[PDB]
């Protein structure tokens, strides 16, 4: 069913998991700012994907998946824009993400 | 506050206030997290007329650079089809006065 | 849109000069961009932006972290009055600060040169506020003016930091960091200006003086 | 509805006859099964009310404010129960006993299908309200605050009745059906402009007016804990209640008689946002706020537009939920150092981090943080303010800057810079203040969740 | 690796660290020797730029200040 | 990791290196508890110098109204360990 | 730009205005002029979706660049061709908005001085 | 154990955005709407099977 | 010699700038000594209460007592109407309530007066 | 799919273009697809699969409500509360209703935006036409009613406007 | 910091701390240090070229119109240590400082590892217990009886003594606590 509304979904979703598990037995351990690191970087490999449909068909969507509230007339709606600017800005922001965690491992070393 | 001696063994160090000395009417003000009337390198009223100078002239500046813009030397940009009349809002029941663009 | 930008980045580039803290020094470089950005979207062209905006991230992080990095190794000391030579001492974050500061001024080919090389030209060819135009110009020659302050300031010349050196950077999680911005702001104008669909319209022609004039004032 | 009313008058003699220590744990489990039950009136319709009886009716805007009332009652018995350890058995059942009435006397307020007998509630609320801070609260300021409660009410009040009784005689009925259906156009003479003071009067007072205020310092300040919870919460929403009730007979006069108290809404919401930046006690900044979002509610009700009415309902509730929340952070600082000066204790988040987290989200929800029910009803009331009005956006808008700022100042003072050195006697957070905390910040995040449950019947 | 204060001395080096900076610092300036050979134009412009005054009339259309 | 745990006889070291480095001192001459002005033969100016000497030494600044007391290199000494919580 | 110097600091009545352009007939001096002919029909640049700002006359050159782009995707060095000749339209294009300009300051400066010299004739 | 991260932070989310969306949000009008593709002459439409004609003899101006 | 440094209320003056601490008197010093002397009483009175090992509590400060109850409860006592005050209460609570109602009561008169007219654009405006 | 009518909610026949590979390299974009098909669309249909067969074992139904028309608020009575009460019900489920048809002319009017792309200031006129109409036609039944709107402010609205027109009507006869 | 203030400060240390001020911006000044030798060189001829003025009204005069002239001429930007008052560290780890008095409500599961640390913790707590009473005698002693004048507090002088109020000094916290 055509990836690229999946998987723009996914990059995105999968970000949230540390912030749930940031109340288990790995935020009380030395593992969790290399977990938070590893999740993003994983993040930005699989947002790749859509660039890469894009770039070949320019692919663009928009999702609206969960309806909200509605107004009289006016409806209210979870909806994500999917379009060059989205797909092109997050796999920047993730790059620059992980390079930054990683560079915090070492700075924020004694914190 | 912050005109406060900070060597001074303050008995509450962040407020620079010893217990039991009189506070000024206006301490929540001059908590230094807010207002401070510390001494500056430069005097008062000419820190404001340099700021204010600065700030008349880049407005004036600009209305002059308004009136007088920069451009390029070349004539209008040339779209076929009547100046696009259908792409730019349809309406394609009214036979708009034709726009021709001839060769040079 | 376009005089806003025009007074933020020159204001900034002007502040920006002048200033000790490294960190405050960068941080108005960024300010600057930013109202290069304003400008650009001020003249119409919102997708040139948009790629400015991809392009700054790469290097600009990068400068940031080569910041770090040195105030790190000089026991968080964050005035270049008290950075000496770090150009042997630290050869990496040198070689990564170069990188960076090279692209930031629109250097030919790199990362920088792709949107702001544009931006400039598009600047310069448009029915515009000519005082917007002037301060635009200014402001880019300023640029290349404070990054020559820092370089200046914190790699050149003889040391003034305290005696006990505790100065390394042999550390991999930095190095691979910097490592991969430094990849990105050497490849990714090239890469990213190669695979988009154009969006806009081509200045194919120009006089030869209006088409050098962003390397020029960055020369001076 | 006597399902919820009976239970409630089973509570008195229960507490009454309880053993001496199970009062706390008897009257919190059935308070807390009361508001299960009460939290079945949700189910509402589309087209008219739930006309339960002749007596009793619920609606889309009250059924929201009877699930608070009732969700608060547990909340204040857990807040009480500390400060009252020292009390005698029968003076800690007579304090029991004045919440579980005031709860009564709100649910029945809230349902009644009569005007009369809505009055005869709202004004029945008064005695237990002013025997608890008169009777349990701390300084001696107390007394005047009770007189400063109730004569601004009165004086409010005794018009309504009056008005309300000339209606009786020349419409035949006070039934609140009866009057919408068979509503009819005012004049423009002295007499129907008086007829409209009348009835707006007493409702400007409760929530409180800029400018008849006053009162609402010095009585939130002065009373316990459980007082200061229900007079922020529910009390304050009495007014726009009965407002959002009696405007629908007082068109067109409303379309100018709106103007003075418009203004005095936007303006007194612009100076009691900046009273908050310069206040000494902790609870007057929390006092002074719930002006500034009644403001905005007085607003939203005076302009009569469907948007404006969902917008004074959602803040209605948020306020009361978060307001409550403020009070009760307040009071475990107090309960602490036993003072109310808010530079007292300070870098508390040192000693107490997740008292310091409760601190943030609260003051989070006060700024009207997206997408809370908070800024909901905020933007909602805003966006109908500019539909009357495009200038209205550079008022609200400063307010929307003052607050935040006092917000944040609040937090900053408390939590953050360093520890008072000398105040050695800061003991860790108890299970139920935590309890507490979170028992006031959940329901607020799980109504952002579905948020047509407090947008009322528009 | 370990790598102890000096003390008013040259800090101490890894081979790695200055392998890393030489062959990155050479890599730049081979992209850049590299692109500036295989697309000069986009520094130097592409296209000539003309000069209007050496159009003649008979292509510009402008009658001989007579009519 | 960070700097290493200085200790006083780092300290005492340091401070000592620092003063023989001065002109107006003579190394020999030079005990860990040589007055600045009785044994040395110094004037307040001096002190000063040699003041804004040891705090560019360990990077930090010593107020003057402590600056003021300090007299020979063990109150020096003293002074930096009781400031940076050195005990050994 | 010296346009920008003659306009603003020399005579603005004999320098062409860019806002107000042409003022004179396209046929004024030319016995006949061919009509500047369209490539891409609207219907194909609808289904190409070029831009409102991209559908000039050099359209056909863009679509023909994003075909050769679209089928040449994973090799993006290789619509060079293409490309140039969008490049070279799009030149081309400039070239006559320049000599328009220039025809239009030449047509000014001569109908105001013709004009100026048959006034100053009939004043004698 | 050293492949489980994929698994249970890619494999598994994936599955249940793919699910929601392909028999819950998509089961609704104008929920995933895409913007149509580019057609270009030359082109040959996949359901019709229709071409598009060429481009008007470029003058070829070589 | 040198530009003159003027203070202002957001700018004051440095110590090393004022000249009532270059033109001294032995007055001056008494009075230096008798401050001294109270800061020092103070301040002995204060730490033997913070070092007190059976001390458990708040140090109750009387300085900040009076501080806050002169900002909340001594203010109306020592209130006078006066025609400064009155010109002040007048001024700043009613002239903003007026200022604002001409405002807007102007603009509403200008936007019904439009509406009548039938020219105000009001395609699309269905939620109010 | 068959979930809605594609009457009241209608799309284009959907023409896209066959492949037309140029390069003798592959394409990352197929390979890619490929195992997303085979490692993502496979394991959820058999999930779904499975759920339909659970599905298919319990089949029960709902109805949709059918309300009969009652006497309008014109044919009541002064002070005739049950007439007014149904013809109230009944005007308030109409306007219920007319806001959900302006909700679905809505939905087509973005869906067209989102779907046409660079060409949607011309390939959308006639979404912008019906909800131009629509929204004329609602704007003038129910706007400025206000809060404790009615049935019988919403006639009093509709006679004034029909007394204009008509006076405007006579008016223009007279020309 | 540590040591007690004086009512006044005389005219020797007033110039003491121009000169080390004015030393200071020069530094800000003077960037490398070759040049800030020489010009530090140069300040202090300037300095001691006064030095034996025996006129004090004069020197005032002097000390008036250098402090005028460092006003006129100080760096708006100087360099300040990092831990300074005015430094980029001045007080980031304050938020670490937590009081010993914390440790007394820690739960005994807590206080269960940590055995011997909380024995000695014990060991000081009788300590200042028992010292605390001769410390109050010893100052009542040593005070005159108008109040004290100054700040500065006496020594032990006993046999086995401790030198008064000096728990909250010894049992500071740490310069990096965490
Ligand atoms: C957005 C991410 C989504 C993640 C998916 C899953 C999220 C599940 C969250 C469930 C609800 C949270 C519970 C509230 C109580 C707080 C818990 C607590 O007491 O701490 C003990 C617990 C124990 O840790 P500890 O070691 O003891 O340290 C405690 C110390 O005191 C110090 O502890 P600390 O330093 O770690 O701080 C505690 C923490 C906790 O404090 C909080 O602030 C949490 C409360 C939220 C703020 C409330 C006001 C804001 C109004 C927005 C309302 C949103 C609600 C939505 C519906 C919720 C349904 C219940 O505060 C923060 O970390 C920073 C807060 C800044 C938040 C800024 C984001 C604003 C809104 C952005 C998006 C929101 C809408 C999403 C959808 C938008 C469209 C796609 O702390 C934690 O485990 C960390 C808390 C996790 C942070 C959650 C922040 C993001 C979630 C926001 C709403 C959830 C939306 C879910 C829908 C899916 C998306
Ligand atoms: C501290 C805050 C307390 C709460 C605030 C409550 C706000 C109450 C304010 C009342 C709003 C308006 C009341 C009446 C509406 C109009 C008032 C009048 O000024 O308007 C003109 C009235 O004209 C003149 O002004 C006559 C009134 C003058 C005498 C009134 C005394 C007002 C002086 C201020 C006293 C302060 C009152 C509040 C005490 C606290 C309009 O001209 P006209 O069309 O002919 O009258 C309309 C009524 N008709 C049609 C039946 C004839
Ligand atoms: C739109 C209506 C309002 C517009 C804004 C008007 C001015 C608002 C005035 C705000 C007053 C708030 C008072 C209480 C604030 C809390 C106290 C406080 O902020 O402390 C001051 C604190 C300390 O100063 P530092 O330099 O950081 O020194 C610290 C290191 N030692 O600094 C601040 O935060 C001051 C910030 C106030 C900013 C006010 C000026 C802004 C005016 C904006 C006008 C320009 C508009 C831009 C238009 C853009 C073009 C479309
Ligand atoms: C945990 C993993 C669970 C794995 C098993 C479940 C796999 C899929 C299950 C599908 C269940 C069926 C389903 O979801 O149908 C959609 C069903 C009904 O459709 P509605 O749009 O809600 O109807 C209108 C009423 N509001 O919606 C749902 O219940 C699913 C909701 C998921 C939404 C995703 C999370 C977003 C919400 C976060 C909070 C947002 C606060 C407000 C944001 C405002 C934005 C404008
Ligand atoms: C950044 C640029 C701004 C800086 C500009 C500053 C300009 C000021 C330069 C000139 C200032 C002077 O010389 S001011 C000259 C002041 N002269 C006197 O006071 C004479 C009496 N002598 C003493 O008081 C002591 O000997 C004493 C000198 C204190 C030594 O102290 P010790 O021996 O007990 O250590
Ligand atoms: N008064 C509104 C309340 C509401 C709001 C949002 C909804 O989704 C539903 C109902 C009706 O209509």
């Amino acid at each position: 069913m055509n990836p690229f509304a999946s998987l723009t979904l996914t990059t995105l979703t999968i970000l949230t998991i540390p912030i749930m598990m940031s109340n288990s037995n790995i935020y009380k351990t030395n593992l969790y700012p290399n977990y938070v690191k590893t999740t993003v970087s994983y993040a930005f490999t699989l947002s790749l994907v859509p660039l890469l449909m894009f770039m070949h068909t320019g692919q663009e969507m928009i999702i609206s998946n969960w309806h909200w509230m509605t107004l009289q007339t006016v409806e209210l709606s979870l909806s994500f824009k999917m379009d060059y600017f989205s797909v092109m800005f997050i796999p920047v922001a993730l790059f620059v993400t992980w390079s930054i965690m990683e560079f915090s491992m070492w700075y924020m070393h004694s914190d | 506050q912050q005109e406060r001696d900070p060597w001074y063994d303050w008995d509450h160090p962040d407020l620079r206030l010893n217990w039991g000395e009189p506070i000024h009417w206006d301490l929540d003000m001059y908590i230094r997290n807010r207002v401070d009337t510390s001494p500056t390198p430069v005097s008062w009223n000419t820190m404001c007329k340099h700021l204010f100078g600065f700030v008349a002239f880049m407005l004036f500046m600009f209305w002059v650079g308004e009136i007088y813009p920069s451009y390029q030397p070349v004539g209008p940009k040339q779209y076929p089809y009547n100046d696009l009349y259908l792409e730019r809002g349809g309406d394609p029941t009214k036979e708009p006065e034709p726009v021709v663009h001839y060769e040079i | 849109t376009l005089c806003l930008g025009a007074i933020t980045t020159l204001f900034t580039a002007l502040c920006a000069i002048t200033q000790n803290d490294i960190k405050k020094i960068v941080a108005f470089s960024t300010s600057s961009q930013l109202g290069l950005m304003m400008v650009t979207i001020g003249i119409n062209q919102p997708h040139l932006a948009f790629l400015h905006i991809c392009m700054h991230a790469f290097f600009k992080a990068m400068l940031f972290m080569c910041s770090g990095s040195i105030i790190h190794s000089l026991n968080d000391e964050q005035d270049i009055r008290k950075m000496g030579g770090l150009y042997k001492a630290m050869p990496f974050t040198t070689t990564a600060l170069i990188i960076g500061s090279l692209a930031l001024t629109g250097m030919p080919y790199l990362t920088g040169f792709y949107s702001k090389d544009l931006i400039i030209e598009a600047v310069n060819m448009s029915y515009t506020n000519a005082w917007a135009l002037l301060m635009t110009l200014i402001a880019t020659s300023l640029t290349a003016a404070y990054s020559t302050r820092i370089i200046f300031f914190a790699f050149l010349g003889k040391p003034r930091f305290p005696p006990l050196v505790l100065i390394n950077e042999n550390n991999p999680l930095l190095i691979n960091s910097i490592k991969r911005l430094l990849i990105g702001s050497i490849f990714a104008g090239f890469i990213i200006s190669n695979n988009i669909p154009p969006m806009t319209v081509p200045n194919t022609t120009m006089p030869l003086y209006m088409k050098m004039t962003a390397l020029i004032v960055t020369i001076m | 509805m006597l399902k919820i009313i009976i239970p409630t008058t089973m509570l008195l003699p229960m507490t009454w006859m309880s053993k001496h220590n199970m009062i706390w744990i008897n009257a919190t489990v059935h308070s807390l099964l009361i508001s299960l039950i009460s939290l079945s009136l949700l189910n509402q319709l589309g087209e008219n009310s739930l006309n339960f009886s002749l007596t009793f009716f619920s609606d889309s805007l009250s059924a929201p404010l009877l699930v608070l009332t009732t969700w608060l009652l547990p909340l204040m018995l857990m807040a009480s129960q500390s400060h009252l350890s020292k009390e005698t058995t029968t003076r800690k059942k007579l304090y029991i006993t004045m919440l579980i009435l005031l709860q009564l006397f709100l649910i029945m307020t809230f349902t009644a299908t009569e005007l009369i007998l809505f009055y005869i509630l709202f004004e029945a609320t008064l005695v237990p309200t002013l025997i608890i801070i008169t009777r349990w609260g701390n300084q001696t300021e107390r007394l005047n605050a009770g007189l400063y409660f109730l004569f601004y009410t009165l004086a409010g009040s005794l018009p309504l009745l009056v008005a309300l009784v000339y209606i009786q005689n020349t419409t035949g009925s006070l039934n609140f059906l009866i009057i919408h259906y068979w509503s009819h156009p005012l004049s423009n003479s002295w007499s129907n402009i008086f007829m409209w003071l009348a009835c707006i009067m007493a409702f400007m007072v409760k929530m409180p007016l800029y400018g008849l205020h006053l009162w609402l310092p010095k009585a939130h300040v002065e009373a316990p804990i459980a007082g200061s919870m229900v007079l922020a919460a529910v009390l304050l929403k009495l007014g726009g209640y009965g407002m959002m009730r009696i405007t629908t007979i007082l068109n067109p006069l409303t379309n100018y008689m709106a103007y003075p108290f418009l203004m005095l809404s936007m303006w007194g919401m612009i100076m009691t946002s900046s009273i908050c930046l310069r206040q000494t006690d902790l609870k007057s900044l929390i006092a002074y706020s719930s002006v500034s979002h009644m403001a905005l509610v007085i607003v939203a009700i005076m302009i009569q537009t469907p948007w404006s009415f969902m917008g004074a309902t959602a803040l209605m509730i948020a306020h009361g939920l978060t307001s409550s929340m403020l009070f009760c952070l307040a009071n475990t600082n107090y309960e602490r150092v036993h003072s109310r000066t808010m530079i007292l204790a300070r870098g508390l988040q040192t000693l107490l981090p997740l008292m310091a987290t409760w601190w943030l989200v609260a003051s989070l929800t006060n700024l009207a943080l997206p997408p809370s029910i908070n800024l909901i009803g905020e933007l909602f009331i805003i966006t109908a303010s500019f539909s009357w009005s495009n200038i209205t956006i550079i008022l609200m808008g400063m307010n929307m800057m003052i607050t935040a700022l006092y917000s944040l100042y609040m937090l900053i003072t408390t939590q953050r810079g360093k520890y008072t050195h000398h105040i050695n006697n800061i003991k860790p957070s108890f299970t139920r203040e935590n309890a507490l905390m979170a028992l006031h910040i959940l329901p607020l995040l799980l109504l952002t969740l579905n948020p047509k449950m407090i947008l009322g019947p528009l | 690796v370990h790598i102890e204060p000096r003390y008013r001395q040259f800090p101490q080096l890894t081979r790695s660290q200055l392998i890393q900076a030489e062959f990155f610092s050479a890599t730049m300036w081979f992209w850049i020797l590299w692109r500036f050979w295989h697309d000069s134009d986009a520094v130097l412009g592409h296209f000539p730029y003309p000069d209007p005054s050496q159009w003649t009339d008979e292509e510009l259309g402008i009658l001989p200040d007579d009519e | 990791s960070d700097a290493p745990p200085l200790t006083l006889e780092a300290i005492k070291d340091r401070v000592l290196y620092v003063l023989k480095l001065y002109d107006k001192i003579d190394p020999e001459k030079l005990s860990v508890n040589s007055h600045f002005m009785k044994d040395l033969g110094l004037d307040s100016l001096d002190q000063v110098e040699i003041i804004m000497a040891m705090e560019d030494e360990f990077g930090f600044e010593i107020p003057d109204i402590d600056a003021e007391k300090l007299m020979c290199p063990q109150e020096i000494v003293d002074y930096i360990a009781d400031k940076k919580d050195v005990y050994e | 730009g010296a346009h920008l110097a003659r306009r603003y600091l020399g005579d603005a009545s004999k320098e062409p205005d860019p806002l107000r352009m042409p003022t004179f007939p396209p046929d004024y001096g030319f016995p006949e002029r061919k009509e500047r002919e369209m490539v891409a029909t609207q219907q194909e640049m609808n289904d190409a979706q070029l831009m409102l700002q991209q559908r000039d006359y050099c359209a056909h050159y863009l679509i023909q660049l994003l075909k050769c782009k679209r089928d040449s995707f994973p090799n993006f060095l290789a619509c060079k061709h293409e490309q140039h000749d969008w490049d070279y339209c799009e030149h081309l294009d400039y070239v006559k908005r320049m000599k328009e300009f220039e025809r239009e300051r030449r047509l000014l400066q001569r109908k105001k001085r013709r004009e100026q010299r048959e006034a100053e004739m009939a004043r004698g | 154990r050293h492949s489980i991260f994929a698994v249970t932070h890619v494999l598994i989310p994936v599955w249940i955005i793919h699910y929601y969306l392909k028999y819950h949000v998509t089961a609704k009008p104008y929920t995933v709407v895409e913007r149509k593709p580019r057609i270009f002459p030359g082109d040959t439409i996949l359901e019709t099977g229709e071409v598009i004609p060429l481009m008007k003899e470029f003058p070829d101006q070589h | 010699s040198f530009p003159k440094y003027k203070p202002s209320r957001l700018a004051t003056l440095p110590a090393t700038l004022d000249p009532a601490e270059y033109d001294i008197s032995p007055e001056t010093r008494k009075a230096q000594a008798e401050r001294l002397a109270i800061r020092s009483r103070l301040k002995r009175e204060y730490l033997l209460q913070y070092n007190d090992p059976n001390r458990l509590g708040v140090i109750e400060d009387p300085a900040l007592i009076r501080w806050t109850y002169a900002r909340s409860a001594n203010i109306y006592p020592n209130f006078r109407p006066t025609p400064k005050t009155s010109l002040l209460g007048a001024l700043f609570g009613i002239g903003p309530l007026f200022f604002w109602y001409y405002v807007f009561k102007t603009d509403r008169d200008k936007k019904e007066k439009l509406i009548q007219e039938g020219k105000l654009d009001q395609t699309f405006n269905i939620s109010y | 799919p068959d979930s809605w009518d594609k009457d009241v909610y209608p799309e284009p026949p959907r023409r896209t273009p066959a492949p037309a590979p140029q390069t003798s390299l592959p394409n990352p974009v197929t390979y890619l697809t490929k195992i997303f098909d085979l490692l993502v669309d496979r394991p959820v249909t058999l999930a779904r699969e499975f759920i339909e067969q659970q599905h298919a074992k319990n089949r029960y139904y709902y109805y949709h409500r059918e309300f009969r028309r009652v006497p309008d608020i014109t044919e009541c009575e002064e002070k005739d509360i049950l007439c007014m009460f149904e013809a109230e019900m009944q005007w308030r489920r109409d306007y219920k209703v007319d806001q959900e048809i302006v909700n679905i002319i809505q939905e087509r009017l973005k869906a067209c935006q989102q779907r046409e792309g660079e060409s949607y200031r011309q390939n959308c006129a006639k979404e912008l036409e019906q909800f131009t109409q629509v929204s004329k036609a609602f704007q003038d039944r129910y706007s400025d009613l206000g809060a404790h709107y009615s049935a019988r402010k919403c006639l009093a609205k509709q006679k004034q406007r029909m007394l204009a027109e008509r006076k405007a009507a006579k008016e223009a006869a007279a020309a | 910091a540590f040591s007690a203030p004086a009512a006044y400060l005389t005219h020797q240390q007033k110039v003491l701390r121009l000169y080390k001020r004015a030393l200071r911006h020069l530094e800000s000044w003077c960037v490398h240090r070759d040049k800030y030798r020489y010009f530090a060189c140069l300040m202090r001829a300037r300095f001691d070229e006064h030095k034996n003025e025996k006129d004090m009204v004069k020197a005032t005069q002097l000390l008036r119109q250098a402090e005028e002239e460092f006003w006129y001429g100080q760096h708006p930007q100087p360099y300040i240590f990092p831990e300074s008052p005015g430094g980029t560290s001045y007080e980031r780890y304050e938020c670490y400082k937590v009081p010993e008095w914390c440790l007394d409500d820690w739960h005994p599961s807590e206080k269960a590892m940590y055995p011997d640390y909380f024995a000695k913790r014990e060991q000081w707590k009788r300590l200042r217990r028992e010292s605390w009473e001769r410390e109050v005698k010893q100052l009542q002693e040593e005070t005159p009886p108008g109040g004290p004048r100054t700040e500065a507090l006496p020594p032990a002088r006993k046999e086995g003594d401790l030198p008064p109020l000096w728990w909250h000094i010894v049992t500071r916290p740490r310069e990096r606590p965490m």
